[PDB]
């Protein structure tokens, strides 16, 4: 979603406050990653 | 479908490696460790009470890992790959059952956790153990990673299997001058101890043992050893007639001139020269002063009570130095493997662990002692929680040890360092490739000649291909592809069993026995030397091969040195092979259909007596076949296949037997340095450095080795068509050259991944280090330098990032390190922000980032940056056959030929490599390649095996290519026929580390180092390059004055010293200081390294007072 | 702090681009510096009791498995406590126990006084009163105030069971929070309402456990 | 060689040890935190 | 990771053929070259990549972030 990011294992959209904690909610599993930006991005294939 | 008697064997090796894994060495010995050893370890010290508390004891009972009696395997534990990201140690709790004493009638016990154990992947206790492909998936880590490596603090490493000189055996080194030292070094638990003995002066021969003082006459010794005859002494060590009698007897002569018998003086003179007893418990000072330790000093191998045993042990030992002193040769040279032993990680963790645990509990005495000091109330509350405050120092100390590599063991009084390496993933082959490695150490100086080269005895029980160019201070060696490192079995049952064969004891021996048979040696320890050498070997081997003492505990003879050695020492190199039973193999070729059927398995051949593991010494006795085709009824065994002789990396070279071996060496050193898929976990793992390849391909040639490890599922390289030719004189020497509109088509492309973690920790002022970011001035945009993100204030996925930008914004308090006070009001900011900046020549991408926590509950951010590299000019390209070369000047398209169907070669390569490097193996491989595609198959090749050449001819001609493997091509430029037929076709290539874009390094004016005030070190940080002395003086042969100055001065350290004619010394600005004038100074320029050296001197008392004089007026 | 000799710009920009790694201001074009010169690679009654005090401090600290960093807080506090002569008059375990407790409390972590103290013979009211004294002797403020919202976690981690507890935890917290809202919370041990909502929402998730286990 | 400059064979045993100038006793980067990486000789003489 | 749409030599379009190839191997098991030969592959450099290029994406989709 256009909200922030995702778990590692549970793999679900999740946001966070500022200075709160990194533990996910859906899962008690700690580590998690950041979703790819909704912002445009460009290469040139060659 | 009956099977070839040759080709059937080929299914053994896989089934051998199927059940029992390729890397078991660590795996077993780690499992064998965690399972058996500790239950013995604590069984050593289970009992502690300090000197206090008349009724107390603390009795250890059980050690477990994962089982507190909830489940069998640990009920739950962290997943290893997940831990690789949490950057923790990856460990398992230590469940320990202990019965203690606390208070009136208690004697109570539980399970306890003293700490955690840094387990090893794919062990028994590992989660990965017997987990099928979904637990790989759901647990997010590769199936094909062999494991067998630890992981701690986010890194992993390995315990490198280190070879140690064979211990507790009599060995004679024959050296000129000297007099040919005999040495035997033995260890049991306590006191690993060296011992030496040798002549000093002219037949007068003494013991050097650092225990005793030095130089003890051996005849006196053997007297004290309990044999008083002085006759059967000589007769014993000597022989019957020959000349050996007097050759030894000189000592016996000047032995007699001192003293006699063994009441006091034999034992006493030993204790007379023995070192101190260390104060207390000196009362053993006696006529038996050393008599206790007279026998036991460095001869623990036997000890016991009466003196005859080791007495004769010393005797036979003396036999080797007299047979030595007779002549050179006729001795032993520390070389051939059996006299050396690798020793597995299993016992490494054993020793290190149990000694940390040891000193631990030793200090746990004190841990209860502070409680025990003042008898507050009645003192009990047995320190059950009090272990915890003392605890995990084992675990911690074990962690920092196992990753760090410094092992200090002061109970063994010996220290090894660099015991581990950072685990190597540059490639898939390296994975098992950095495993299956062996370290050599010690061996006197590094210049010492003997322990250097590759000796023949090494055959098939190590690798003979790989000895990488990193030779240096020591040596690495690699195993075979069929290896069994032996576990130490047992002593007494096989001993008394030897007696069951009807052997005899030293007690029953005549003490005339340098004539009888040969000898029997258990651990290399003489017992009876039973009569009838041969049938003895027959019977016992028959036990081994049939019912008992499997693995090793084998046997081999020696006719010259008269012995039959049969000891049960583990850590010993082994290997299977096929017994020929009388006339021919025990296999009988039908039993293998009973194998390939799927119900046979392995270890049966042992218990059904077909094949077994053997020793270099054993096979030194045996006589081995090669092909069942070519055998003798007088033979003993055949090894199933040759090509287990190659090493784990060497198995890649197609048809190596057609090369010259150094190119195989270089080929191994390159193979692990290739680049490939790593593992299925690929994009889910983040490592400090990574490479990969966009479109890897199975090499058109296979080696059935590859089929073992499924290396075809993980190729590193391209299968690339080439035309051997000197075309495009940019080629010249070894320098390959490539094809655009191929590189354009995706040939040989590499995603290059890196990671930069930034730890986020709180500081005693209790203000976190902060990620704050997103400035966005300018009305709607953050400045370019700061435009590298989004509102989060941290890097994000899918962005080109040009160097100078921020791929993490890390704001730390500039007051964070200050001393906090019991006050605060408003601003706890004061941030000096140090966001790290991507630096480098060419844009990379952030496609993945991780915010996560470590164990201490702190914010930890880890990002991975990547850039793909089109294979630009100047890239190392291995031809996988030993051709190690740079990509030359990239051709466009039309240039370089095309021919009939228009197939254009990709790599285009110089012929001249092939003549002098003299490797035709590749030259065959190309044939096999053009073949396989045309029949539509992969193409086997293997050492002394695979597809042969001649068949391909018909294979090719039918489909219309010249059987010679050659064809016409047409001028890439001119468009006419090429004036000589060209050999071209498919070959598997690969791309390496040392990509130029990494490596190209330059500066204009770069940083200077504070101490010497001059350019910094090497690449990375920043530049500067090395004019060494040996490099420098080359300019002097041209005698260039100024080139030195501009080079070693004006561009090096630009400085002006100010000095004083009167009393030349170096002032500053306008003063001469110690003579304070501020007048007589002269300003001049000098290398700052010079003035440095001066003050460095004049720091120390010295005065290189610089007197000066004019340049001009003559 | 430094200013250009000519343009006199107050802001300097560092150029790491070409790997000159120099410093010059957008106001002049005249560099600040060339090649920033960088680097690479006793016995006192107080100081000795600071050695031993670190020994005790760290050891008993992570006997709880508390974060190493947090320990240095108390180390200053302990050192700060040396200044006012609050340290000498009574036992050491009181001291270190106190200064660690003021850290973890002030730093709002999950650990409990009655618990933490229980590492010893101690009545736990003793060292409680010790901590109470340095409230006078040191000078502090509202800093150390906690709630079960923390401690349910450390409790929840200790009971194993299944992961529904987390779902239960969310259920429990607001539960207790409403109990905190309904004003029955203050004036009582927070652990009580903690284990309460434990048994309640675990009861809501119908897993049968014992009060022994809860109070454990 | 004596001619009233250095000081005849007396000097060669220490009396006043000159402190090595500070630049040749470079204090290593404080490298974050409060504890700065020391430099050795200054530790030596500072014990002297 | 997935068969390059064009070879490294001819650069004739490979992409269509892989699926049709792989199916043509599984369905109606038949000799490799001949398959390609009656699939329309002649040039051996064109051919190697169908005889080769172990697919890593299918062995990857075992692992995926999302599941
Ligand atoms: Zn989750
Ligand atoms: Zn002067
Ligand atoms: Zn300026
Ligand atoms: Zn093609």
């Amino acid at each position: 979603a256009t909200l922030k990011y995702i778990c590692a294992e549970c793999s679900s959209k999740l946001s966070l406050s500022r200075t709160d904690a990194v533990r996910c909610k859906d899962c008690g599993h700690r580590i998690l990653l950041k979703a790819r930006t909704k912002r445009l991005v460009q290469f040139e294939a060659r | 479908d009956e099977i070839n008697t040759a080709q059937d064997k080929w299914h053994l090796l896989p089934a051998f490696l199927k059940v029992k894994g390729l890397v078991k060495q660590h795996l077993d010995s780690f499992n064998y460790f965690v399972d058996t050893d500790l239950k013995k370890i604590i069984k050593a010290n289970q009992l502690i009470l300090s000197d206090v508390d008349p009724e107390f004891y603390l009795k250890y009972v059980d050690i477990r890992v994962g089982k507190k009696s909830s489940s069998s395997t640990k009920d739950y534990l962290t997943p290893p790959h997940e831990c690789r990201l949490r950057d923790m140690t990856y460990s398992a709790p230590i469940y320990v059952d202990i019965e203690y004493t606390r208070g009136r009638n208690i004697i109570m016990h539980k399970d306890v956790e003293i700490g955690r154990m840094p387990i090893m992947l794919r062990s028994n206790k590992c989660i990965l153990y017997d987990a099928d492909e979904s637990k790989m998936a759901k647990l997010n880590e590769c199936p094909l990673d062999p494991g067998g490596y630890f992981i701690v603090n986010g890194t992993e490493k390995v315990i490198l299997v280190q070879e140690q000189l064979s211990k507790n055996r009599i060995i004679v080194e024959a050296d000129e001058k000297k007099g040919i030292v005999q040495a035997s070094v033995t260890s049991s638990t306590h006191e690993r101890k060296s011992k030496t003995y040798v002549i000093t002066k002219n037949g007068k021969i003494y013991l050097k043992h650092n225990s005793i003082a030095e130089e003890i006459p051996i005849a006196i010794v053997l007297k004290a050893c309990g044999i008083l005859s002085d006759l059967e002494i000589m007769q014993l060590v000597c022989g019957n007639d020959s000349s050996y009698q007097d050759i030894f007897a000189v000592n016996l002569e000047e032995s007699s001139k001192l003293d006699i018998y063994t009441q006091q003086q034999a034992l006493e003179y030993i204790g007379a020269k023995v070192k101190t007893m260390r104060r207390q418990k000196l009362t053993i000072l006696q006529e038996g002063i050393e008599a206790i330790a007279t026998t036991v000093i460095a001869h623990l191998t036997v000890e016991a009570l009466d003196f005859r045993e080791k007495a004769l042990y010393i005797a036979m030992m003396t036999r080797r130095v007299v047979m030595a002193m007779y002549n050179p040769k006729m001795i032993d040279d520390r070389d051939y493997v059996g006299n050396k032993r690798l020793e597995l990680a299993g016992q490494l963790i054993s020793l290190l662990f149990e000694d940390l645990f040891k000193k631990f509990n030793n200090d746990f005495k004190l841990s209860i002692d502070k409680v025990l000091k003042k008898p507050n109330r009645a003192m009990e509350y047995d320190a059950l929680l009090s272990i915890n405050v003392h605890s995990n120092n084992i675990t911690s100390g074990l962690n920092r040890a196992i990753s760090t590599g410094n092992w200090s063991l002061k109970r063994f009084k010996m220290e090894r360092a660099g015991v581990t390496h950072v685990l190597s993933r540059l490639s898939y082959i390296s994975a098992l490739g950095m495993m299956t490695r062996i370290s050599s150490q010690f061996e006197k100086s590094r210049k010492v000649s003997g322990p250097r080269a590759l000796q023949p005895s090494q055959f098939g029980m190590l690798c003979t291909a790989d000895t990488p160019e990193g030779e240096a201070c020591g040596l690495v060696k690699n195993l075979a592809l069929m290896t069994h490192i032996t576990t130490d079995d047992e002593e007494e049952p096989i001993k008394k069993l030897c007696y069951v064969l009807g052997v005899e004891d030293i007690t029953l021996i005549d003490s005339a026995s340098l004539h009888l048979n040969y000898g029997v040696y258990l651990n290399g320890t003489l017992i009876g030397s039973i009569r009838f050498p041969t049938k003895f070997v027959t019977q016992f081997r028959h036990l081994r091969r049939t019912g008992k003492v499997s693995e090793f505990i084998s046997i081999y003879s020696n006719s010259h040195q008269m012995a039959v050695h049969i000891a049960t020492d583990g850590g010993r190199i082994c290997r299977p092979l096929i017994i020929v039973s009388d006339g021919q193999s025990r296999v009988k070729d039908i039993h293998l259909r009973k194998l390939l059927d799927g119900e046979l398995d392995f270890d049966d051949f042992l218990k059904l007596g077909l094949v077994e593991y053997l020793d270099v010494n054993e096979e030194n006795d045996s006589y081995i076949a090669l092909y069942e085709k070519d055998i003798v009824p007088s033979m003993t065994h055949l090894e199933i296949e040759p090509f287990t002789i190659l090493g784990a990396v060497a198995g890649l070279i197609p048809y190596p037997h057609h090369n010259q071996s150094p190119r195989n060496t270089y080929q191994c050193a390159m193979g692990k340095q290739a680049i490939g898929a790593i593992a299925y976990n690929q994009f889910k793992r983040i490592d400090t450095l990574l490479y990969l390849m966009t479109y890897p391909q199975q090499p058109m040639v296979k080696t059935k080795t590859i089929e073992l490890i499924d290396y075809d599922k993980l190729p590193a390289g391209q299968n690339a068509t080439v035309a051997v030719m000197s075309y495009s004189g940019y080629d010249i020497e070894d320098a390959l050259v490539l094809n655009k509109s191929s590189i354009d088509r995706g040939f040989g492309r590499c995603e290059t991944r890196r990671k930069t973690t930034t730890v986020l920790k709180r500081y005693a002022n209790h203000t976190q280090d902060i990620i704050g970011g997103m400035r966005v001035d300018e009305n709607g945009d953050p400045i370019w330098q700061h435009q590298s993100l989004g509102p989060d204030g941290l890097g994000e996925v899918g962005m080109k990032v040009q160097s100078g930008q921020i791929y993490i914004n890390k704001s730390v308090p500039t007051n964070s390190a200050d001393a906090p006070n019991p006050n605060n009001v408003n601003v706890q900011t004061q941030y000096r922000e140090a966001p790290v900046i991507y630096r480098g020549p060419e844009p990379s991408h952030i496609d993945q980032v991780m915010m996560s926590v470590s164990d201490n509950d702190q914010a930890l951010i880890k990002v991975l940056l990547r850039q793909n590299r089109r294979p630009e000019l100047g890239d190392k390209f291995s031809s996988r056959h030993g051709q190690k070369g740079v990509c030359g000047i990239i051709v466009k398209q039309e240039d370089m030929p095309f021919n009939d169907q228009g197939i254009v070669p990709d790599i285009i390569m110089n012929p001249h490599g092939f003549p002098s490097r003299m490797t035709v193996g590749k030259m065959i491989e190309l044939i096999s390649g053009k073949a396989g595609v045309l029949n539509g198959t992969l193409e086997y090749g293997t050492c002394f095996g695979g597809s042969k050449l001649e068949d391909m001819s018909k294979i090719l001609v039918d489909q219309g290519f010249n059987y010679s493997g050659k064809d016409m091509l047409y001028s890439g430029i001119t468009g006419e026929c090429l004036q000589a037929y060209i050999f071209f076709g498919p070959i598997y290539y690969q791309k390496l580390k040392h990509m130029v874009l990494d490596k190209m390094h330059a500066r204009a004016r770069g940083p200077r180092a504070v101490l010497t005030r001059q350019p910094t070190e090497g690449r990375s940080r920043d530049g500067g390059l090395r004019l060494g002395e040996m490099e420098r003086d080359c300019v002097i042969a041209y005698g260039a004055s100024q080139l030195l100055l501009e080079r070693l001065m004006i561009s090096s350290d630009a400085f002006e010293v100010d000095v004083c004619d009167k009393c030349g010394l170096m002032g500053y600005s306008g003063w001469c200081t110690t003579c304070k004038s501020a007048e007589n100074i002269i300003k001049m320029t000098i290398p700052y390294a010079a003035k440095l050296l001066f003050q460095e001197l004049l720091s120390m008392n010295i005065a290189p007072r610089l007197r000066l004089e004019d340049i001009f007026q003559q | 702090m430094p200013v250009c000799k000519n343009c006199h710009g107050t802001e300097f920009e560092r150029d790491l681009s070409n790997a000159n790694n120099d410093l010059v201001c957008k106001a002049c074009g005249v560099v600040s510096e060339d090649n920033p010169i960088v680097s690479e690679v006793a016995l006192e009654s107080r100081e000795a009791t600071l050695n031993n005090a670190r020994r005790k401090l760290r050891a008993v600290s992570y006997a709880l498995h508390i974060p190493e960093y947090i320990t240095d807080a108390a180390f200053q506090w302990y050192k700060l406590a040396l200044a006012n002569n609050f340290v000498q008059g009574r036992r050491s375990q009181n001291v270190i126990a106190s200064c660690l407790y003021v850290a973890c409390r002030k730093e709002k972590t999950h650990h409990m006084l009655i618990d933490f103290s229980s590492r010893l013979q101690v009545s736990v009211y003793s060292i409680g009163a010790t901590f109470l004294k340095m409230v006078k002797k040191l000078h502090i403020t509202e800093l150390p105030l906690a709630d079960p919202s923390l401690f349910i976690q450390h409790f929840a981690e200790k009971l194993d069971l299944a992961d529904k507890k987390i779902k239960v935890v969310k259920d429990a917290v607001k539960l207790a929070q409403r109990m905190s809202k309904d004003w029955m919370f203050e004036g009582r041990r927070p652990a009580g309402i903690a284990g309460a909502c434990i048994l309640l929402a675990c009861r809501m998730n119908n897993l049968r456990r014992t009060h022994t286990e809860i109070v454990a | 060689d004596a001619t009233v400059p250095s000081g005849r064979p007396e000097t060669y045993i220490w009396r006043y040890l000159p402190a090595p100038p500070v630049c040749i006793r470079p204090s290593v980067m404080m490298q974050d935190s409060p504890a700065s990486n020391e430099d050795d000789l200054t530790v030596k003489l500072t014990e002297i | 990771m997935i068969v390059p749409v064009r070879c490294f030599s001819c650069g004739k379009v490979v992409g269509d053929k892989w699926e049709s190839y792989l199916n043509l191997l599984q369905e109606d098991e038949l000799d490799e070259g001949t398959a390609l030969s009656r699939l329309g592959l002649k040039r051996y450099c064109c051919r190697r990549m169908i005889l080769t290029h172990v697919d890593l994406i299918e062995k990857f989709l075992r692992y995926n972030p999302l599941e």
